[PDB]
């Protein structure tokens, strides 16, 4: 199939800025490439098709260009409603294929996360499972690193992370890391530490507790 | 106005067959071809199948060829997608799209979840620690299927609340947390899980 390589996967911009989003086909597709906009929980909306042909109703700040293998989406003077995810699309041959997508987020000043660690509740421990939750509250940019240490033993493969959508008020993100152990494994160790690395912190911060 | 309303999505066991339909209104349905496109969780759109206006030409994506069948009933303005031998990979929002030769017009889609999990209410556990701002929350663990809604103090508390997207656990059940920061009062999270008719209020101390 024809593979579309979209860049970048995320982008930071401000209202009134000009944005450029790139998409390259693994082989010639002529001008049969479009651009889609999508927001969480919403169906995609076609903004541009035919490389440069803007669909009816789409603001004129949207425009497409390029032909052959390289294609570009440009948005002049961003508007608050423009922050969303964009995909390129090609229908020159089958199967129809889509780019990786580009999440366009609101750019903001750096904001360090508030870090909290929650021990597993006694109620949950009666069931045989222990969940240790680490919270990174309202930080920016989105990139962060959370490391779990159990008695100074680096943990791996026993945690899951969840990131929220960019906040509509302060434009920050929040993140949760959950260390999952059984009641047996958990009761065999004392200190549970969550170390958070974020460029808003002068140095990584460690939140921990003694069981 | 052009209207496309997908339906039929739901939880289906692996290997079973399911029939998705798409109700079209606002245009001459028998004059346009139609595509099926799906969106797996966290992934981009994936094209599925196409069908000509008269239903004589049908093309399928390799990942669904031999298992899915696309069809249409122009007398009912309804597009169909028959999914056989459903796999876990087939979990996604299935979209209905019209094409012309508005190049593509999409419906809101319908969700399909392939899983052996049985409907199960969530376990609600408190999140308490053990400095001005403090943090509390609730752990909504081991429920199926999506979704769950979490309020705080019956909706009287919304500022500072973060309800994280659920993650799919190895067990096939979903789990999420809801937290809120407060100035260092009573605090109670309200968990709602429609599929199991479960409604839980849990105070946090
Ligand atoms: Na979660």
């Amino acid at each position: 199939e024809i593979v579309l390589t979209q860049s970048p996967s995320s982008l930071s911009a401000s209202v009134g800025d000009r944005v450029t989003i790139t998409c390259r086909a693994s082989q010639g597709i002529g001008d049969d490439l479009g651009w889609y906009q999508q927001k969480p929980g919403k169906a995609p909306i076609l903004l541009i098709y035919g490389t440069s042909t803007l669909q009816s109703g789409v603001p004129s700040r949207f425009s497409g260009s390029g032909s052959g293998t390289d294609f570009t989406l440009t948005i002049n003077s961003l508007q608050p409603e423009d922050f969303a995810t964009y995909y390129c699309l090609q229908d020159s041959n089958y199967p129809l294929t889509f780019g990786g997508g580009t999440r366009l987020e609101i750019k903001r000043t750096v904001a360090a996360p508030s870090v909290f660690i929650f021990p597993p509740s006694d109620e949950q421990l009666k069931s045989g499972t222990a969940s240790v939750v680490c919270l990174l509250n309202n930080f920016y940019p989105r990139e962060a690193k959370v490391q779990w240490k159990v008695d100074n033993a680096l943990q791996s493969g026993n945690s899951q992370e969840s990131v929220t959508e960019q906040d509509s008020k302060d434009s920050t993100y929040s993140l949760s890391s959950t260390l999952t152990l059984s009641k047996a494994d958990y009761e065999k160790h004392k200190v549970y530490a969550c170390e958070v690395t974020h460029q808003g912190l002068s140095s990584p911060v460690t939140k921990s507790f003694n069981r | 106005e052009v209207q496309l309303v997908e339906s039929g999505g739901g939880v289906v066991q692996p290997g079973r067959s399911l029939r998705l339909s798409c109700a079209a209104s606002g245009f001459t349905f028998s004059s346009y071809g139609m595509h099926w496109v799906r969106q797996a969780p966290g992934k981009e759109l994936e094209w599925v199948a196409v069908i000509s206006y008269d239903g004589s030409i049908k093309y399928y994506a390799d990942s669904v060829k031999g298992r899915f069948t696309i069809s249409r009933d122009n007398s009912k303005n309804t597009l169909y997608l028959q999914m056989n031998s459903l796999r876990a990979e087939d979990t996604a929002v299935y979209y209905c799209a019209r094409t012309g030769e508005p190049q593509y017009s999409w419906g809101q889609g319908t969700t399909v979840t392939v899983s052996s999990a049985s409907t199960k209410g969530p376990s609600v556990f408190p999140l308490a620690p053990c400095e001005s701002t403090a943090a509390l929350g609730c752990l909504v663990k081991d429920y199926f299927p999506e979704p769950v809604t979490v309020s705080w103090n019956s909706g009287a508390l919304t500022s500072g609340v973060h309800t994280f997207p659920a993650v799919l656990q190895s067990s096939g059940l979903y789990s999420l947390s809801s937290v809120v920061t407060v100035p260092s009062k009573t605090y109670t999270c309200n968990v709602d899980h429609k599929p199991s008719n479960t409604k839980v209020d849990k105070r946090v101390h």
